[PDB]
RNA sequence: CGUAAAAGCUUGCUUGAUUAACGAUUUCCAGUACGAAUCGAGACUGCGAAAGCAAGGCCAGCGAUCCUUUGCGAUGAACAAAUCAUACCAGAGGUGUCAGAAUAAUUACCACAGGGAUAACUGGCUUGUGGCGGCCAAGCGAUA
RNA sequence: UGCAAGGCCGGAAAGAAAUUAGAGGCACCAAGUGGGCCUUCUUCGGUAAGCGGAGCAGGCGAUGCGGAAUGAACCGC
RNA sequence: UCGAACCACCUAGUAGCUGGUUCACAUCGAAGUUUCCCUCAGGAUAGCUGGUGCUAGUAGAAGUAUUGUGCGGUAAAGC
RNA sequence: GUACUUCUCUCGUACUGAAAGGGAGAUGCAAUGCAUCUGUGGUGUGCACACGUCAAAUCCGUUUGAUUUGCCCAACACC
RNA sequence: CAGUGUCAAGUUGGCAGGUAUUUGUCUGCCAAAGUUAAAUACAGAGUAGGAAGACCGAUAGCGAACAAGUAGCGUGAGCGA
């Protein structure tokens, strides 16, 4: 019988074995390793091309939001217009040369972007950029 | 031959289940011992090797200091120290700060607990190097490590039954906390009842 | 059965509690309008069956100091009148 | 492993341990959870007393970021501390500065007397942990 | 199954006994229980509030209870593989002070009185003497049986 | 089909085991209020009693040693 | 069953037929509800000079989840306010199939799964019915 | 004050209720079973039954062997 | 093929119902009963039973008697 | 496949309340304060204690004190 | 979301801020136009090329190891060695 089990609560109740009948609606991962190999063999392969750029492009420091993660530091995308009107450069003309560039982000805490734009002159600082 | 005696054989369980070939080492050592010695420890530290890895609770060092301060609080006060048996394995305990020097025999101790012992002053021994220092177990403190409070032991029961503070087999915490246990849906587990 | 009018209490005018507003927005209803909205079955029981034919009656002991009334409730009697004891 | 199965162990034996009488079926004593209330009633009733009911009020959009709140004992802050961390913590009479939210543990919990003189930084404290610390060579401090 | 109501079955239980009825004793009003002692729970009728179940008639038990007027005993109640302590809650009049150990209150209280006098004490008083044994007794009349027809 | 047959020999066969002594679960509760409420304070003194007696023995103990 | 200076009768004064912090227990029992009881505690009380008695009329007379509903005095989650809703709490509306689906037929045109767990059938069994017989005949006619 | 009472307690106590003393106590997990039948004793219903419903114990089921020629149940075992 | 055709599909539809379910030996070994169920061809729950045990256990042992000590209203009896 | 991995999550070390929320060391003085280790009693391995006991000899079976480990029962405190 | 009725406003704004309503504030955002790689799904055209296996081993493995969707069946949809 039953007797002191945990009610199952198993939620497979909606045609998921791909019998003879049904198509089937699982994810088996049996080509992750080939995968694992099949994307560094292109980023491997994509990091020669793009070379003597940096494969991955430079993205800032931001605080992760809820009172659960404020307190780790995470990359987002794009820094903002302001760390790149408060660094010189054109957020046009930042997209072009690696720097990721995000119009959304709103520069809350001036202690956001001083983290920030000091981030950048530093890539600044170590980029050559040599012309063509 | 009528007899009735059909169901009085107890499962003493005669050998162990494990496979670890350094504890084999200790019960072939603790056979010899249990065995051909007139040694009480001999024979109770043998059924307790043996004995599966549920029944050899883990005693903590805070357990170990406690107990071998109730010891140490009543002797000749320059007699020795006894050494802390334990035939489950000893963990660390965040919760003492200042360990004494104690020896401590356990079959196994965490990495932190195996530390916490050799920075208070004391060392920790082996059943191998037991058997070299009182084989016989003389002024030695046998210990088990509590069992209860285990959260298996805590399940064991109905939860449903008058006077059962059991915990019902739920993984959602806040699923059955409703009917039938609360005093307004109308009956409420009575959480007392003489047995 | 009887009852008094007046109860004297040391801790007492009786209405004989009669509700049954049965609101909307209540929100076992909205559920009910929302749930047996449309095609469908009568998409819920309703008891047909008879019933048991007495009533069970509360009584609000209502304080004559302002607040905080009280209920009590009696036994399933078939005739109930406040007459208060001619 | 299907050689350790006891359907295996028990070929030949024609039943495969459902018995003779009662036969094994399909589904025959409902099918799921069903009869709760009805004729599984006894098994609910009494190791799930319970199940089957509503309590309490709806939080409709709960989210478990804002309603996070951790916990570590006055007896656990040793858990934070590295004996070396420690180890400045007897000269120079520099008391530990424990900062529970990187380790976790937004509230801090007193339980047990603190082992050792140390000032945590929590967001939340409670009034005897709050009180145990200012009395042990300590002292709580709010952040967030 | 038709009846099975608290009171079942119980004519000749609780009906008192023939030619005496009436109010309860002034020796079980005036007697003293306390935590511990055993009782015989014998529920008589002409109180007929606080009447224990028909199954607590014939039983005896520890009094684990004495509250104002109702004295709380435990009963072993054999119940199907194992035996319930019940704790049945009477009034006192449903309550005899149990002899149950008279059989050896009184034995150990001149038993030991006497072994103490036959170990230490101040003297030996001869006791019971011997009951199974030989002898050559005398007859005081002989007799014969054959028939009474 | 009522029977009560073979059910006699069913509670004799694991036995019909004893009661437990006194000694189990003697808990003195929800019986008759100011017995326990008294039978409590008595208790909390022979506790301080109980941890004051140790205190001696052991600081006797000590310096009798 | 029980009761006789009452538990019945008459009168008096009354609401203890109330809140009960409900604590425990009994019966049903799986020692789970429920229902009804028992022993209590805290008030507040009534009746008594008092001890005491009373938390109905003994023991049958009753009802889960959800929903509705009233009483009783935290939430609606970016904040604030009032409504509105919900929540906790205690009850009521009720499930008589009374541990609680929301319910009419007919089938000889019928179909299926099975069942000798169960009828017609058949084998028995039942020995009283229905029909046959014995001794004894008030006497019939003591018997053709 | 001290009796008595509870929770205790130390000083002290031994037996001049038979037997087995075929070890007590719990605990966990899990089946199968939830159609019984016969029988002894007694006994409710029925004209009766190789009948229906019970109480007790024993059986059969689930079990042979031995013999009542023969028999799930009887007698031995 | 018709009181709802035929083909393919949903579909391996569901079945508390019927039939079957593949080696050996060893160690033990039952139940047809309790309560609840639109329940009475089924379940759930106890009991019975196995396995694993834990534990200081001639004891908190007993289908037994003795001893005291209660209880009862059937047989017989008596109208 | 093997090898490595910060990061995170996950389970849990803390529970509770419907919710707002809150949130468990012990002892002495107190009704919060100060030194700040089983929490109480009971049932209770092993060993050390002395205690004698046909005891080959003297090591162990007997046992009584000590601490009692696990476990259980009772009732403290605290959330 | 759809259908019908209704049908706006204008940055003194509009929508979203998971409990309805009104009154306020605050936060984000700017619908009713459009395009947009990659990571993701798929062995179907194996198209092209393949590589593998604790798989099956001719009653098995695809229905089909072979002139197999063939012979043969069905009025046909289809069935199918
Ligand atoms: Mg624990
Ligand atoms: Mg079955
Ligand atoms: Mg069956
Ligand atoms: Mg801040
Ligand atoms: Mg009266
Ligand atoms: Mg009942
Ligand atoms: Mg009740
Ligand atoms: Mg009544
Ligand atoms: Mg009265
Ligand atoms: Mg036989
Ligand atoms: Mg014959
Ligand atoms: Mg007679
Ligand atoms: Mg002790
Ligand atoms: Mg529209
Ligand atoms: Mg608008
Ligand atoms: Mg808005
Ligand atoms: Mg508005
Ligand atoms: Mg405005
Ligand atoms: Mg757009
Ligand atoms: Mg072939």
């Amino acid at each position: 019988p039953k007797g002191n089990n945990a009610i199952p609560h198993v939620h497979q109740k909606k045609h998921w074995n791909p019998c003879s009948s049904q198509k089937g609606n699982v994810k088996v991962f049996l080509n992750q390793p080939a995968q694992k190999h099949r994307r560094r063999r292109l980023r491997l392969l994509k990091a020669k091309k793009v070379f003597p750029r940096p494969l991955k492009a430079l993205r800032p420091q931001v605080n992760c939001p809820t009172v659960r993660h404020n307190m780790k530091r995470r990359l987002g995308r794009g820094f903002s217009p302001a760390e790149l009107k408060a660094a010189g450069l054109n957020p046009q003309y930042a997209a072009t040369i690696g720097i990721r560039v995000d119009s959304r982000r709103k520069n809350k805490s001036e202690e956001g972007m001083n983290v920030n734009v000091q981030r950048l002159k530093t890539y600044m600082s170590k980029l050559v950029l040599f012309p063509m | 031959d009528l007899t009735g005696i059909s169901k009085k054989s107890r499962v003493i369980r005669h050998h162990t289940y494990s496979t670890n070939p350094y504890i084999k080492l200790l019960i072939k050592l603790y056979k010899f011992l249990a065995k051909r010695t007139s040694s009480g420890f001999n024979k109770v530290v043998y059924q307790r090797l043996i004995k599966s890895r549920s029944n050899r609770a883990p005693i903590s060092l805070s357990r170990i200091a406690v107990v071998m301060k109730r010891k140490a609080v009543f002797t000749a006060k320059s007699k020795a120290a006894p050494i802390a048996v334990v035939v489950g394995d000893v963990l660390d305990d965040v919760r003492m700060a200042r360990i004494p020097a104690m020896r401590v025999c356990a079959l196994r101790f965490s990495k932190s607990a195996r530390q916490s012992i050799v920075a208070a002053g004391g060392e920790c021994l082996t059943f191998d190097q037991l058997a070299m220092i009182a084989p016989t177990g003389k002024n030695t403190y046998l210990l088990r490590g509590r069992k209860s409070g285990r959260e298996s032991v805590r399940h064991f029961g109905a939860s449903g039954v008058p006077g059962s503070h059991s915990k019902p087999y739920a993984t959602n915490r806040g699923k059955e906390t409703k009917r039938g246990r609360r005093t307004g849906r109308s009956y409420k587990r009575k959480a007392f009842r003489h047995v | 059965v009887n009852y008094p009018k007046k109860k004297v209490m040391h801790c007492f005018k009786v209405v004989q509690y009669k509700a049954g507003k049965a609101r909307l927005f209540a929100r076992g209803k909205r559920r009910y309008d929302r749930k047996q909205s449309g095609y469908g079955g009568q998409t819920k029981p309703v008891f047909h069956k008879k019933a048991k034919t007495t009533k069970k009656i509360v009584l609000k002991l209502q304080c004559s100091g302002c607040k905080s009334i009280r209920q009590v409730v009696l036994k399933r009697t078939k005739h109930f009148e406040l007459n208060d004891k001619k | 492993p299907t050689r350790f199965k006891k359907c295996r162990h028990q070929r030949g034996s024609t039943f495969c341990g459902y018995g003779r009488v009662g036969k094994h079926r399909k589904h025959e004593s409902g099918r799921g959870n069903a009869g709760g209330m009805h004729h599984h009633r006894i098994n609910f009733d009494k190791y799930h007393p319970g199940y089957f009911g509503k309590l309490g009020m709806d939080h409709y959009h709960r989210k478990k970021n804002p309603m996070w709140k951790p916990t570590i004992n006055l007896n656990n802050l040793s858990r934070l501390i590295a004996a070396e961390e420690a180890a400045k913590a007897t000269k120079g009479g520099t008391l530990p500065v424990v900062d529970l939210q990187s380790s976790g543990y937004a509230k801090l919990l007193g339980n047990g007397h603190i082992q050792v003189p140390c000032i945590v930084k929590a967001r939340y404290v409670s009034k005897l942990a709050d009180k145990k610390i200012r009395k042990a060579g300590g002292a709580v401090v709010l952040q967030a | 199954v038709h009846s099975y109501g608290y009171k079942s079955g119980t004519r000749h239980l609780f009906a008192k006994k023939f030619r005496k009825h009436g109010a309860p004793s002034v020796s079980t009003i005036l007697t003293n229980i306390k935590v511990g002692d055993y009782v015989d729970v014998v529920a008589d009728s002409a109180v007929r509030e606080g009447m224990p179940h028909k199954y607590y008639h014939g039983r005896t038990g520890i009094v684990w209870n004495v509250t104002p007027r109702g004295v709380g005993v435990i009963i072993n109640k054999p119940v199907r593989t194992r035996t319930l302590r019940k704790r049945i809650c009477v009034r006192f009049e449903h309550v005899r002070k149990s002899r149950c150990q008279e059989a050896f209150k009184a034995k150990e209280h001149q038993f030991q009185a006497y072994l103490a006098a036959k170990k230490a004490g101040k003297a030996l008083p001869p006791l019971k003497k011997s009951s199974r044994m030989g002898g050559i007794v005398r007859p005081k009349n002989v007799e014969v049986l054959a028939r009474r027809v | 089909n009522h029977t009560n047959h073979n059910q006699s020999s069913k509670n004799h066969r694991n036995g019909i085991k004893g009661p437990m002594p006194l000694h189990l679960h003697n808990s003195k509760r929800g019986s008759w209020l100011p017995a326990l409420v008294n039978a409590r304070r008595v208790r909390k003194h022979n506790q301080k009693a109980a941890l004051k007696k140790r205190r001696e023995r052991i600081a006797a103990f000590a310096a009798k040693n």
